[PDB]
Parts: structure tokens; C-alpha cells; sequence
């Protein structure tokens, strides 16, 4: 072999070593996609997580593992093209405004569309129902009833196995659990079980918010490993 | 009279069929060729070797036709048998360690074949090395060899036991984080996690209680006594059941994965209907 | 304002797209085939080649 | 007023349809039935690239068929040496979600783009030796779907904002803006003469564009779904489109209509990339079935199947001189065929 | 880009001295460094080589064992430890960078050089050591090699260097291919063993010593040098 070819092979081996070194860092970091409508308080959640740019990379570490949260909020409403590349990610953070009953139907429709997406049929969705305080205040004031927007709410009883937090009014608990059941049913319909929805209740001041994402991502990675090792 | 040979042949045939279907699935289905699957097919090949070597051994041992069926032949046969046993044990403990790394430390998920295949080759070479002492065969020599075999059986036993215990602990603990209020699919997931948690503790037992009788018999025939003063009726049933239990683990190793993975069940049934 | 603006824009677009010279499809197809026969002798894979050049 | 404009537009569309149908004397099939069949094209993988870490999403062949550029979602652009398989340059990208890449004709610059909406042109002939961002131009309100160089200073790029534009590298500003697409632009291919360029969008239609005049010359609406792939015929007079409908269609700028539709019943997965050979007979199109297919531009019959890749083949291209073919899939393993 | 060598001076026979070169203006880590000496009033000669990452290291038979090359990428500096310096080792050492890849231009930049006043290999032979010529005339230089430099990959590993009076060598041709910054007036052509360098229109600044180099094998041998007198 010629000297120039040998030096080219040497530089190729150097570049291969660099790529292999970067591969460990790449596979060691968890990628997360943050979705939600303009009404959703996803921006507030991002701001709280302090543990024309079409991409906003947010990096945070919890329990000695790095999380890469991506927020696409500077692009057109259409998403059936760029959402494909976000496949293979750890989880998708979906935020919905549970207080605004008007946009709640649109949020449910968007969640259904994202769930039934072809290329995302194998990625779990972390559902954070944000603005729980506003929802509670609204349902307590009694000025806006969910029955006006969802007739099924009138015939919906609180789950027997539910665990209402201390100091929760029956109406608030019933409404939040109704919304949670609606989302879980939307995710279950046509769901082959390959991916599971992780619904959680988030507030505006809740500090224990990143722990939810940590636990969800760990469970998702554990399930993926079990599937890879043919244990399930 | 002496119907034990029926169960013997049944177990041997079903185990050989299971391992054959496993390797056929591995080689035929692209999805089952992933890194973690190479250790499984390695264990399957080890089980195949063990079974196909014990098949002629059982015939040669009994009245069939004379003392044995050749010196060099029986020598190489025992060598390959011990090599297959060592390969099986090493691959089992390696699979246990991998499952520990994957389920107990899932955040550390790597993988390339040039590393796991090299680890499998090193396992095979170590088994062959540990099998070399059979190529030469005082009572002290055999006593120490069988004591080393007992240690080489206990250490894998202990490590596999602790690994599967940690697996089951993490799995049981991995049921409170997953929400369970209104997701029936999450409930099925929790049930399958508990199922695998119980299956690992069933496999540890089906390994320990199955491989213990063989080593106990081999040690009884070397430490307490070293001369076959005369045959015995109890000896026959004891040794035949010891070999049946030894083959039980080698035969059920594939059946465990069959019980666990549903896609593996699909592939197994497909290959079984195909070979029909 | 904006509606009539985009309307007239689309109208002018369709107008400029309508007044375009065309030709029968048969001649266009026949001409396209001429390129294949003129470059088939150098297609990357239409014809095999030894590994010496590879 | 609005009603009058609507009626005028409808009448213009009807007139265009009538004029297009009038020239439909015969189909390409009837004329291509008398030619000898292309036969089976059994392609084999000559080189296997194992450098990319993430999904390979873009690639392009420069003036020289020896160097090959390919982009991955990990933010790495590797200039692959097809002959020796070595790696020439490694370009750590600031934006990991890169979806496009092109190798300038002069072989000195390479562009890229993606969700960041910023096209970073990397100079490979810098006097400092290391790869540096020549011009990080921006201005688009959407993800960059495709980019292609026209010369050492001009580069055309497509964006998700449903509009294309020609950028001036030296000036770093839009030279001209192309509008008319209702959906997000996804594909873009340059003509051999460099005079015109065609691009596809999420809308089930295509449009021909002029580089010197900021206006489209022709519009093709012969599609059923989003057109994700497109490629100019080696002669520059025709182009084949690719869409999720799983059917390729050959459009001729001189005829201004579909000539032949390459479709099959057993092909249900969408199309992601399309490319022509030097002679044009071999129409290589990538499908989501984890394998690429080669169609006959004339006979329309399947020439061959490239089942080497195990994951979705997202990008593929043929060498300029016509010596080999590169195919990049999400499996992170680029296999060259010849 | 700039290479500044240091450490030169007077050293007695059998002594030891370490030359140092500071790199700046480029990615020193990606460029392989070469050492080339030039005895007073004589041609060039390769000394040693170190590849990127210190993986590949070579030395010439005339200095192997005595000289050891080392580099420190974190500081962008090169070192050449010399031991048992011989009276014949007195020469001016030039530090040269090289990056190897398809389309690259090895030996494109030559340092300022440092002087040290102490106290099979393919052979290259040029047509003549001196060629007096007038300005504007078309000049043709030729050289012959003992072994065909045309490798199986079709590449002719020939190099041409011009060392103007009082300046370090400059790369002109690194294979017919013209180096960056060199006027188009320079052109190179040749067979597997016969080579020719042509100057379409000689300039006043083109006068100097032209050195060739073979790169088919790492034992690099530089030509005897061909002077062009105005």
C-alpha cells in the first residue's frame, strides 16, 4: 500500500475513534420531544425545569443522567413531516391546558392524532395536564361546567380505585379524573400496547416535576430493554 | 420393565427440537439477530452439544455392547460433553449478568457484535480449557477435580441467584411508578413484569435443583467411594434420574424464553409448523 | 385587501401558466428515448463491468 | 369581485385541463412496448459504510464520484471515500436534526439544513485546515427540506414555509423568493443546464421554477398525496416524482403532463427518494418497505430490488459519471451498489 | 498559518539538542509534521515524520536512532530530540505540515527553518543543477526516478518545491495538480519514471532552486536541485 493511502486509512481510523467516542455520549443522553398547543403552558414547564429558531434544545440533569428536551414552537401548524425524524426518542412530552374547556377538545384531537401517528407508533407520550390550579378554581367557581362541552361528564362517576389528594374538593377530583380517563381512552383505542401513555398532573409551582419525566423515561427504557432481550 | 428409557428419549427429543427451532428462528428472522440474541443461540448450541453427546454416552454406558465403544472415542466424547456443560453454565451466567445490566441499570443501555461475540468466544475457550483435564483420564486427582467442578457449579449458581433476585426486586418495585388508575394496557404491562419476575426465580430453581443431583452423584462416586465393589439397584434409578434432571435444564432453557416473549412464541410456532 | 390580493395573484399565475407553448406527447416521448439509446453504453449498472475498474 | 375571480380561475383550470388532455394522443407505454426489455438488474453491495451513528437522512454526489457526503441526525457530516471507504472530513454540526446535505460542484463547499432553519455552508478548502462555517445564512420560517448548489456563490434551498429562495453566499441575503406552493416544500432538484429547478411540497402537485426569473413556468397536479421525492431527468426535459401514494410518475416539461405511472399492488409503503441513472433507463426509487426498487423508465417494469438495507431507506443518489450508486437508510449503514 | 522553529545553535560533536516548532493558525492535531534538513550549499533531505495522534512515526536511515520526534497537540508544538550529533548533521531543518486525504496537498506549508551548526531508498536525479534563462522565456525542468512512482491507484506521487533565495521552499505540484496560491503559469506532466516541470512564462520572482520529492515510499529522497539564474 502507498504511503498516502496508509495515512488516509490512519486518518479514517482517527475519525472512527472520534465517532465511537461521541457514540457513547449520544446513546447515554435521553432525547425528549416537547409538544403542545400555544394555549398549553409548556413554556412555563420549561422555565420551571431549572435543575425564528425552529429548535429550542433544553438540557437538564436529574439523578446523574442527562435529559435533552426539544421544543418545536417556531414552526407551522403542520407537523406530519418533521415529526417523523423525532422517532426513536425516549418519550414525547405532551402538555394540555386542562383548565380551558374550549381548547380541551382541540388538545384531545391533537393528542389522538399524535398517538395514532404511523412513525410514532412505538414511542411513549408523557402527558402533563398543566394548569391544574386554574382548572380547580374554575370548577369550584361553578361558572363554567364541563357538561356544556362534554355531555359524558354528566354521567361520569369518580373512579372507585382513585386516590384523591388531601384537601381536594370532590368536583375538582372528579373533573381531573374525567379528563385523565378521556386521555387514557384516546390513547388506548387503537393502541397495540407497544407504547404506553404516562399521564400526570402538573401545577404552576410544583417543584417535583422533573422526577416524573425521569421515572417515565426510566420505565420506558426498561420496557424497551425487556423487549430487546425477548423477556416480554 | 425399565420404562425410564421412554421419558429419557422424550426429554432428549423435545429439548433437541426446542434448541433446533430456536437456532432456526435466530438464523431465519432478522429481528432475532440482535446483539442480546447471540448469547441465546450460543446457549442453544451448547445445549445441542450437551444433548447429542449424552445421547451416545447413555447407550455406551449400559449393556449395549461391551465395556465401551472405543477409547479415543469415549475420551473425546467426555471432553466435548464437559465443554458443553461449561459453555452452558457460562452462557447462563452471562445472560443473567446482561439481564441485570439491562433491567437493574436500564439507563446504561449500550451494542456491537464484535464485543459480545468475542465474549462468547472467550467463554467457549475457557470452557474448553477447563475441559482439558478430561483428556488425560491417584484418587486425590479426581477428588480435587470434582471439588473444582462443584465450585465451578456453585459460583455460577450463586451469581445467577443474586442477579435474578435483584431482577425480581427491581421488577416488583417497578410497579408503583407506572400509573395504574385507568390504563388497562399498563395493567397488562405490570402483569407481564410480575410474570418475568416470577419466571427468573423459577429458572434459578430449575437450574439449581436440576444440576445439583449430577454433581452430588459425581462427588459421591469419588470422595466417599472410589471402587465399584458391586452394582446396585438403587444406583441405576439414582443415576438415570440424575441424568434426566441434568437434561431438564438444557431442554427447558429455550422453553423459558418461549414462555417469556410473545414474538418469540410466534416465531417458534411458525418454524414448528414449517418443519412439519 | 389581502383576499383580493391573493386572488389576483393566483389569477395572474394561472394566466401566465396557460399561455405556454406545448407539443404532442408522442414527439416528446420519442425524443426522450433517444437519450437512453445514446447513453445506454455508459449507464452505471445497465451493463456489467469487471472489478478491475471498481 | 371575488366571485368573478373564482369563476375566472375555474375557467382557466378547465381550459388548462382541456389543453393538456388534447395533446394526450398516446401514452409512453404504447411507444415503449416495442423496445427490448431491460431485464433483471441484480445489484450487489460493494462497500458498506459503518461510520454514521444516527439515521442517515441525506446525501449527494459531488463532481467527483469518489467522494460522498451524507448527513445523520447525530449532527455529523462524513465525506466518504467510495473507493477506499476512508473518511475525509468529519463536520460536527451545531444542529443535530439535520435533514439535508449537498456537495457543491466545485468540491469546495458543502451545505446542510434541518429544523434549525439555518443553512450552514461548510468550506472544505479552508487555509486553516479545519472545517469552518463559511456563511450561516438564515431567514426561513420553516425547517429546511433540501439544499443544492448552483455555483461557487449561489445556493438554492427549500424550507417548510411553503416557499423557496435563492441565497447569495457572499452577500448572505435572499437573491429571489419563490412562492406558490400551498404545502411545505419537501424536495428540490437542479436541472443539468442549471437554468431551471423543480421542487415538490406537501401538496399533491409540483411546479417548475426558473432561476433567472422569480416565477414558475409550469405546474403539475398529477398526484394523490404529498410528493416527498423528485429528480430531474439527465436531459433536464423531464422529471420523476415520488409521493406517499407508493407510485412514481414521470413528468415531461415539454409535454407538461404525466407520461408513465410506475405502480404496483404489492407496494403499499410510501416513497422517500428518487434518482435517475446516467442513461435514464434505470429509475431508482426508495420505498419505506426497508428496500429500494429500480424501475424501467420506458417499460415501467421492475428492474431489480435492493434488499440490503434493513431500515427505511430515506436517501439515495447515483454518481455523476455513472459508476456506482449510494443508498442511505435509517439503519446508519450506507451501502454502495454497483 | 505560521510555523516558527527554534532551538538552533552551535553544538559540539556528541552533544544533544532539542529543536522546537510552535504551530499556529491551523489545526495542528490534524496535520502530520515532517522534518527536512538542508546542509549548507546542498539539497534537501528528509529527517523524520510523525502522524496525527502519534500513531505512525518514521525516521531516515541517516538519523534513525539518534533523532526522536515527538509532538504535544494540547500545546500545538513539535519537538525533535537530537542525540550524538555528528559533524555531518550540521544543516538547516525545516518543519513541514502534511494532511493526507483524497484531494489533499501534503507539504503545502514550510516553516521558517532553524540552523544547527554542529562543531532501498528511491533515488531522484534531475537533468541539470543550473539553468540560466532570461525573463519571459518558457522554462522546462525535468527529472528521472529509479522506480515508477505511478501506483496501482493511478496516482503519481511526485512533488515539486521551489526555494527562492532567502526563503523557505514552496509547494508547486503535489501529484499535474497545482497547489493553492501558485499561478497557473506552472504546469507538471510526466510518465511513470520521466517527469517534467514547465514554466509557461517565467517571472522575476520565479528564480530559485527547484527541488523534487518522491512519496511512493516514506524514505523520501529529494532531488539535487535545479537553479534558474535570471
Amino acid at each position: 500500500l502507498s504511503a498516502e493511502d496508509k495515512a488516509a486509512v490512519e486518518r479514517s481510523k482517527m475519525i472512527e475513534k472520534q465517532l465511537q467516542k461521541d457514540k457513547q455520549v449520544y446513546r447515554r443522553t435521553l432525547r425528549l420531544l416537547l409538544l403542545g398547543a400555544d394555549n398549553s403552558g409548556k413554556s412555563t414547564i420549561v422555565k420551571q425545569m431549572r435543575i425564528t429558531s425552529g429548535i429550542f434544545e433544553t438540557k437538564f440533569q436529574v439523578d446523574k443522567v442527562n435529559f435533552h428536551m426539544f421544543d418545536v414552537g417556531a414552526q407551522r401548524d403542520e407537523r406530519r413531516k418533521w415529526i417523523q425524524c423525532f422517532n426513536d426518542v425516549t418519550a414525547i412530552i405532551f402538555v394540555v391546558d386542562s383548565s380551558d374547556y374550549n381548547r380541551l377538545q382541540e388538545a384531545l384531537n391533537d393528542f389522538k392524532s399524535i398517538w395514532n401517528n404511523r412513525w410514532l407508533r412505538t414511542i411513549s407520550v408523557i402527558l402533563f395536564l398543566n394548569k391544574q390550579d386554574l382548572l380547580a378554581e374554575k370548577v369550584l367557581a361553578g361558572k363554567s361546567k364541563i357538561e356544556d362541552y362534554f355531555p359524558e361528564f354528566a354521567r361520569y362517576t369518580t373512579p372507585e380505585d382513585a386516590t384523591p389528594e388531601p384537601g381536594e374538593d370532590p368536583r375538582v377530583t372528579r373533573a381531573k379524573y374525567f379528563i385523565r380517563k378521556e386521555f387514557v381512552d384516546i390513547s388506548t383505542a387503537s393502541g397495540d400496547g407497544r407504547h404506553i401513555c404516562y399521564p400526570h398532573f402538573t401545577c404552576s409551582v410544583d417543584t417535583e416535576n422533573a422526577r416524573r419525566i425521569f421515572n417515565d423515561c426510566k420505565d420506558i427504557i426498561l420496557q424497551m430493554n425487556l423487549r430487546e432481550y425477548n423477556l416480554v | 420393565l425399565c420404562a425410564i428409557y421412554i421419558t429419557y428419549a422424550v426429554i432428549i427429543s423435545v429439548g433437541i427440537l426446542g434448541n433446533a427451532i430456536l437456532i432456526k428462528v435466530f438464523f431465519k428472522t432478522k429481528s432475532m439477530q440482535t446483539v442480546p440474541n447471540i448469547f441465546i443461540t450460543s446457549l442453544a448450541f451448547g445445549d445441542l452439544l450437551l444433548l447429542l453427546t449424552c445421547v451416545p454416552v447413555d447407550a455406551t454406558h449400559y449393556l449395549a455392547e461391551g465395556w465401551l465403544f472405543g477409547r479415543i472415542g469415549c475420551k473425546v466424547l467426555s471432553f466435548i460433553r464437559l465443554t458443553s456443560v461449561g459453555v452452558s453454565v457460562f452462557t447462563l451466567t452471562i445472560l443473567s449478568a446482561d439481564r441485570y445490566k439491562a433491567v437493574v441499570k436500564p439507563l446504561e443501555r449500550q451494542n456491537a457484535i464484535l464485543k459480545t461475540c468475542v465474549k462468547a468466544g472467550c467463554v467457549w475457550i475457557v470452557s474448553m480449557i477447563f475441559a482439558l483435564p478430561e483428556a488425560i483420564f491417584k484418587l486425590l486427582q479426581e477428588i480435587h477435580s470434582l471439588l473444582c467442578f462443584l465450585v465451578f457449579y456453585i459460583i455460577p449458581l450463586s451469581i445467577i441467584s443474586v442477579y435474578y433476585s435483584l431482577i425480581a426486586r427491581t421488577l416488583y418495585k417497578s410497579t408503583l411508578n407506572i400509573p395504574t388508575e385507568e390504563q388497562s394496557h399498563a395493567r397488562k404491562q405490570i402483569e407481564s413484569r410480575k410474570r418475568i419476575a416470577r419466571t427468573v426465580l423459577v429458572l434459578v430453581a430449575l437450574f439449581a435443583l436440576c444440576w445439583l443431583p449430577n454433581h452430588l452423584l459425581y462427588l459421591y462416586h469419588s470422595f466417599t467411594s472410589q471402587t465399584y465393589v458391586d452394582p446396585s439397584a438403587m444406583h441405576f434409578i439414582f443415576t438415570i434420574f440424575s441424568r434426566v434432571l441434568a437434561f431438564s435444564n438444557s431442554c427447558v432453557n429455550p422453553f423459558a424464553l418461549y414462555w417469556l416473549s410473545k414474538s418469540f412464541q410466534k416465531h417458534f410456532k411458525a418454524q414448528l409448523f414449517c418443519c412439519k | 385587501t389581502a383576499s383580493i390580493a391573493q386572488a389576483r395573484k393566483l389569477v395572474e399565475q394561472l394566466k401566465m401558466e396557460a399561455n405556454i407553448d406545448r407539443i404532442k406527447v408522442s414527439k416528446a416521448a420519442a425524443d426522450l428515448m433517444a437519450y437512453c439509446e445514446a447513453h445506454a453504453k455508459e449507464d452505471p449498472l445497465l451493463t456489467p463491468v469487471p472489478a478491475s475498474e471498481n | 369581485e371575488l366571485d368573478q375571480l373564482r369563476q375566472e380561475a375555474e375557467q382557466l383550470k378547465n381550459q388548462i385541463r382541456d389543453a393538456r388532455k388534447a395533446c394526450a394522443d398516446a401514452t409512453l407505454s404504447q411507444i415503449t412496448n416495442n423496445i427490448d426489455p431491460v431485464g433483471r438488474i441484480q445489484m450487489r453491495t460493494r462497500r458498506t459504510l459503518r461510520g454514521h451513528l444516527a439515521k442517515i437522512y441525506a446525501m449527494h454526489w459531488g463532481t467527483d464520484s469518489r467522494l460522498l457526503v451524507s448527513a445523520s441526525q447525530d449532527g455529523k457530516l462524513i465525506i466518504w471515500d467510495s473507493y477506499t471507504t476512508n473518511k475525509v472530513h468529519a463536520i460536527p454540526l451545531r444542529s443535530s436534526w439535520v435533514m439535508t446535505c449537498a456537495y457543491a460542484p466545485s468540491g469546495n463547499y458543502v451545505a446542510c439544513g434541518g429544523l434549525d432553519n439555518i443553512c450552514s455552508i461548510y468550506n472544505l478548502k479552508t487555509r486553516e485546515g479545519n472545517v469552518r462555517v463559511s456563511r450561516e445564512l438564515a431567514g426561513h420560517t420553516g425547517y429546511l427540506s433540501c439544499c443544492r448548489f448552483l455555483d461557487d456563490n449561489q445556493i438554492v434551498t427549500s424550507s417548510g414555509d411553503t416557499t423557496c429562495a435563492l441565497w447569495d453566499i457572499e452577500t448572505g441575503q435572499q437573491t429571489t423568493t419563490f412562492t406558490g406552493h400551498t404545502g411545505d416544500v419537501m424536495s428540490l432538484s437542479l436541472a443539468p443546464d442549471t437554468r431551471l429547478f423543480v421542487s415538490g411540497a406537501c401538496d399533491a402537485s409540483a411546479k417548475l421554477w426558473d432561476v433567472r426569473e422569480g416565477m414558475c413556468r409550469q405546474t403539475f397536479t398529477g398526484h394523490e398525496s404529498d410528493i416527498n421525492a423528485i429528480c430531474f431527468f439527465p436531459n433536464g426535459n423531464a422529471f420523476a416524482t415520488g409521493s406517499d401514494d407508493a407510485t412514481c410518475r414521470l413528468f415531461d416539461l415539454r409535454a407538461d403532463q404525466e407520461l408513465m405511472t410506475y405502480s404496483h399492488d404489492n407496494i403499499i409503503c410510501g416513497i422517500t427518494s428518487v434518482s435517475f441513472s446516467k442513461s435514464g433507463r434505470l429509475l431508482l426509487a426508495g420505498y419505506d418497505d426497508f428496500n429500494c426498487n429500480v424501475w424501467d423508465a420506458l417499460k415501467a417494469d421492475r428492474a431489480g430490488v435492493l434488499a440490503g438495507h434493513d431500515n427505511r431507506v430515506s436517501c439515495l443518489g447515483v454518481t455523476d459519471d455513472g459508476m456506482a450508486v449510494a443508498t442511505g437508510s435509517w439503519d446508519s449503514f450506507l451501502k454502495i451498489w454497483n | 498559518v505560521q510555523l516558527v522553529e527554534s532551538g538552533g545553535g552551535l553544538v559540539q560533536p556528541g552533544g544533544s539538542r532539542k529543536l522546537s516548532c510552535s504551530a499556529s493558525g491551523f489545526a495542528f492535531s490534524s496535520f502530520g509534521m515532517h522534518w527536512v534538513r538542508q546542509a549548507p550549499e546542498k539539497g534537501l533531505e528528509w529527517v523524520a515524520y510523525i502522524s496525527s495522534g502519534s500513531g505512525t512515526i518514521y525516521y531516515a536511515d541517516t538519523v534513525k536512532g539518534r533523532f526522536t520526534i515527538s509532538r504535544d497537540d494540547p500545546k500545538n508544538t513539535l519537538f525533535l530530540q537530537m542525540t550524538s550529533l555528528r559533524s555531518e548533521d550540521t544543516a538547516m531543518y525545516y518543519c513541514v505540515r502534511s494532511i493526507y486525504y483524497y484531494g489533499s496537498s501534503p507539504f503545502d506549508f514550510w516553516g521558517q527553518g532553524t540552523t544547527l551548526t554542529v562543531s532501498a531508498d528511491i533515488v531522484m536525479t534531475q537533468a541539470t543543477s543550473s539553468v540560466p534563462v532570461t525573463p519571459g522565456e518558457s522554462v522546462s525542468i525535468s527529472c528521472r526516478s529509479s522506480k515508477s512512482l505511478l501506483h496501482s491507484n493511478g496516482n503519481t506521487y511526485l512533488y515539486w518545491f521551489l526555494q527562492r533565495p532567502g526563503q523557505s521552499p514552496q509547494l508547486l505540484i503535489y501529484r499535474s495538480n497545482l497547489a493553492s496560491g501558485v499561478p497557473d503559469r506552472f504546469s507538471g506532466s510526466g510518465s511513470g519514471t520521466a517527469f517534467t516541470l514547465t514554466i509557461s512564462r517565467l517571472e522575476a520572482e520565479d528564480v530559485g532552486v527547484y527541488y523534487c520529492m518522491q512519496h511512493l515510499e516514506y524514505p523520501l529522497t529529494f532531488g539535487a536541485g535545479t537553479k534558474l539564474e535570471l
